[PDB]
């Protein structure tokens, strides 16, 4: 199973300098030029975060 | 950079050459532009304003160029709709994609949804133009992929020009591309947007399926490159695979194209170049690919080949670490081309367009897909995550 696939993983969402937001996996390292905004929690309720909160695709 | 840039460049240097054969009907650059900067006015005066979605219901013909081309010029994103869609379907993608007007024709017109305004092509305001922008949306393709749930795939501006100005294609101002794949599925890309920025000329095909005895004489009436699915390009190629020469190149991708395909066409064809395409619609048409030179002879394996310049492609383990050559594992994509998203579904767009490790602040795209490289850095295809129930 993919690691972003997995109902039973740990995630993090993380934002970017242009405003994107990424599903992450909390087991591996934070990519450089990313920040951790919500998390440790479930996957899906990373997926509510992000709805929420990322609102405009375009980047910033 | 912006098609309509890389447009104007060639505007520019050779007005008078030719853009668009549609039938009997025959466009310069310069017409071209000029019959765009039109309806580009007509549609600003309809009341289009930058960022709007514009839905278009045409079938193939000079029209739907100018049509494409008005809608960037105008400032807005253009939703390709099938004029043989069904209605639920065509008013889905106009309400998903928030477009509230529609370019179609006479012929059309009756397939336009109720509520949308109807703007007939073949229908005094004064050409006028706000001008394309890189960060802009071009367009929204809509895409099922494996799940059965259309999504609108939203592409930049930006990313449509990276893939038509790419040098690898290598088209040049004498050839003629043939355009038959629908507007809707981003090979028209490169069957209408790789040669307009390259000086070449775009050839509209007669109405129904491009068969071998149509791209022959396509071929005999200058036709120099020709895409096909990979479905047409295996039947071609194992029933008439002569039927291929003459061009300069084909181009084949989508599903999976073996390699016998390839070298039946290479046997027959000894000097057309033969070039295998893979990428999703949320990588802009595709970001691998595998060129055969003429003389050269395929292996026993297709690759789907070596990013495109300007991308990458990683293949990492459940820990997403990078693998070795020769072990399977999940293809990413990554560097120029991706979407900015999936229009309205942000968690969507979260969970599949992610961090990349290996490049400050960019995402790279999960396609879903495995593959493994090459000693030397090529890939190998190795069928869907999703459907590995079928390899045995
Ligand atoms: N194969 C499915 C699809 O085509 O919808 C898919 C799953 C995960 C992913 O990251 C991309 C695609
Ligand atoms: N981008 C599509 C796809 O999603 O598969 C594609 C079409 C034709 C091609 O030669 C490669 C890719």
């Amino acid at each position: 199973t993919n690691p972003f696939d997995n109902e039973d993983g740990s995630f993090l969402v993380l934002v970017n300098g242009e405003g994107q937001h990424s599903l992450w996996p909390a087991f591996a390292e934070v990519p450089d030029g990313w920040t951790g905004v919500h998390g440790p929690a479930s996957r899906q309720d990373c997926l509510g975060y992000v709805e929420q909160n990322w609102t405009d695709l375009r980047p910033k | 950079s912006t098609v309509p840039e890389l447009l104007a460049r060639q505007v520019t240097r050779a007005p008078d050459a030719v853009a668009v054969v549609d039938r009997d009907r025959v466009l310069t650059y310069r017409e071209l532009d000029e019959l765009a900067g039109r309806l580009s006015g007509r549609l600003i005066g309809r009341g289009v304003r930058r960022g709007d979605r514009v839905a278009v219901l045409l079938d193939r013909s000079a029209d739907l160029v100018v049509t494409l081309l008005a809608i960037w010029k105008a400032g807005a994103a253009y939703v390709p709709v099938d004029a043989g869609y069904p209605a639920p379907r065509v008013a889905f993608m106009v309400a998903d994609s928030g477009a509230s007007r529609m370019v179609c024709s006479a012929a059309t017109r009756d397939g336009v949804p109720e509520g949308i305004e109807a703007i007939v092509v073949t229908d005094a305001f004064e050409a006028s133009a706000a001008g394309a922008r890189p960060g802009d949306l071009a367009y929204v393709m809509y895409t099922s992929g494996s799940t059965g749930i259309p999504k609108g795939v939203a592409v930049p501006h930006r990313s449509v020009a990276e893939l038509a100005g790419n040098p690898g294609w290598a088209v040049e101002p004498g050839d003629a591309v043939l355009m038959h794949a629908p507007y809707a599925f981003d090979a028209s890309l490169f069957e209408i947007w790789v040669p307009l920025v390259s000086g070449g000329r775009v050839v509209i095909a007669e109405p129904g399926p491009v068969d071998a005895r149509r791209l022959r004489e396509a071929i005999s009436s200058g036709v120099t490159r020709a895409h096909l699915t990979a479905g047409s390009f295996r039947a071609v190629a194992e029933e008439s695979p002569e039927s291929f020469a003459g061009l300069r190149e084909v181009l084949t991708g989508g599903d999976v194209v073996p390699a016998h395909a390839v070298a039946r066409v290479r046997s027959a064809c000894p000097r057309v170049r033969i070039r295998h395409l893979y990428g999703p619609t949320e990588t802009t048409l595709c970001a691998t690919w595998h060129l055969l030179e003429p003389g050269d002879e395929i292996g026993p394996v297709l690759p789907i080949g070596r990013p495109l310049p300007g991308r990458r492609a990683q293949v990492l383990d459940a820990s997403l670490r990078a693998v070795a050559p020769g072990v399977i594992g999940d293809l990413y994509l990554s560097g120029a081309g991706l979407a900015d998203g999936y229009l309205r579904r942000a968690g969507l767009t979260a969970e599949r367009f992610v961090a990349d490790p290996s490049a400050p602040g960019a995402r790279m795209y999960r396609t879903g897909d495995l593959a493994q490289w090459t000693a030397d850095g090529a890939l190998l295809f190795a069928g869907r995550a999703d459907d590995q129930g079928s390899h045995h």
